[PDB]
């Protein structure tokens, strides 16, 4: 769920 | 004389931003001394124990750093401090300023410098959330900007941007590579506890909006240990005690276990009056910028 | 992703600040190329045609201007613009920024360079309110705090500060002189017309709610030429079409007259669904800066 | 009224 910039 | 959140002006952190390249991949780093900070993940999408083994694969040389001014900074040892990368250069930057790597608390306010390709495009104020996430403005290209305030004339330097969490939540490091709310930088799902509003924050509030100008503000009073029991339970972090908080109970005359029980009828239901045209609490105007602005 | 409301980065405009003072009155002023620029009320308290009379009769060495560098100027000439003063200096700002004196229309929102004694502690954002003034933040010695934004390498200077009016209003010149709202530089009951909400703003504080996500958006549309005559008597100020609202609709495949519609119905009655965690409209954000955002 | 600040 979690995007990286 | 009107409130505001101010945001810390620029010019010092500006000129330590740089643009950090690794295969392709393109953020932001700080440059302080001879030293360049950035998020790991400027390496690829690894995890677990992958990081290390990968940096010490890597070449020196493979690492892009360039300044505003479009100087290319050699890059001569590389580190692993957490999550966040640690490069050497050769040539230290002379415009650092004083500074210092402090870990945000939870209500802490301070100034974020979103940044894309080395460069501070704007600026805009966040505050710690309960969860160890930040409510801000991030796209591609924004990682590793930076977080910060100046207090007596010293930059404090709080946060680098890592990732960002479902709900339009933001989240990373403190210049010492350790993760706020313990997160991770790996695209998978993570558990973000519960947001608790910001009670000595909104305390703050109140007594602004006493400043202003209440209707609203209840008679009674709640001791501090009856609010904190109760904040526990719905939703609110403790109250604790705050120079900036006595003296604007000092300057309102108003006793603030009033703008506690104020808090505890209002969450239960606010109706209307509002306070300061919402009818919600505002949780990021700290006790130390109302006062500034008295 | 996420929005907030942005303030333009310091850097280049901290250069142009520097310190005035006139007879033990001090505030601060902006150094572009050779000419200071602040507020004539550094020479006192004033009406009418005494200004002018009173800057020929004054000297040009009783002004103390100093940057931050602690570099004092020297003033070889003055003049008065509209309520600004001028002090031509002796020695040019090297560091002058690609500028522009631009007056801003209700709803431009633009950043506060927050000053005292010459050096910016601090800055936030505002907007043009319908009625000239502008709501921010300034203690007694912030006069001649500046209003800024950056855009495509050029700073826009809209804004010089002057005057505090009853209830947390600020207001003051754009960078000709002239007063924003025909508020004058005296300390006198001034009627100040009533502030409406900026409906363009509103839109795009709506489509960045969608583009985040809304069952509080409406199904219906109103005209633009309605929505407008609804506006007039309901305290909003009127919607005018603007190429970055077209790129939110465009963006969103929302009709902004269901926007339109939304805010009238909101207005009347907000309801329990709250928009974006509130129950009152933000119209300090706007269509550039929400597009910005997204993009 | 209005303040000169």
């Amino acid at each position: 769920x979690a995007v990286l910039x | 004389s009107g409130f505001k959140k101010l945001v810390s002006p620029s010019s010092a952190v500006e000129k330590c931003i740089v643009s950090v390249s690794y295969r392709g991949n393109n953020l932001n780093g700080l440059w302080l001394g001879d030293s360049i900070y950035c998020p790991r993940h400027v390496l690829g999408k690894f995890s677990g124990d992958q990081w290390g083994d990968v940096l010490n694969l890597a070449n020196n040389h493979e690492f892009e750093v360039v300044t505003q001014n479009g100087v290319t900074l050699n890059v001569v040892s590389r580190r692993l401090k957490g999550a966040v990368l640690i490069l050497q250069t050769a040539v230290a930057n002379a415009e650092t300023p004083k500074y210092k790597f402090v870990k945000a608390n939870c209500g802490d306010s301070f100034t974020i410098a979103c940044s894309y390709g080395g460069t501070v495009i704007g600026l805009y104020p966040v505050t710690m959330r309960s969860n160890g996430t930040i409510r801000a403005s991030f796209l591609a290209g924004a990682c590793g900007s930076v977080g910060f305030n100046i207090e007596k004339g010293v930059v404090n330097f709080f946060y680098m941007h890592h990732l960002e969490l479902p709900n339009a939540l933001h989240t990373g490091t403190d210049l010492m590579g350790e993760f706020y709310g313990g997160y991770v930088d790996e695209e998978v799902a993570q558990r973000v506890p519960p947001d608790n509003l910001v009670t000595n924050n909104i305390v703050a509030w109140l007594y602004a909006a006493i400043i202003s100008v209440p209707k609203w503000l209840e008679s009674t009073t709640v001791s501090i240990e009856d609010y904190n029991r109760w904040a526990s339970d719905n939703g609110f972090t403790p109250f604790s005690t705050s120079t900036a908080i006595t003296k604007l109970s000092a300057i309102t005359g108003v006793d603030v276990c009033k703008l506690l029980r104020t808090i505890m009828v209002k969450s239960a239901q606010w109706g209307s009056d509002p306070i300061l045209g919402q009818y919600n609490f505002e949780d990021e105007l700290t006790p130390e910028s109302v006062f500034n602005q008295v």
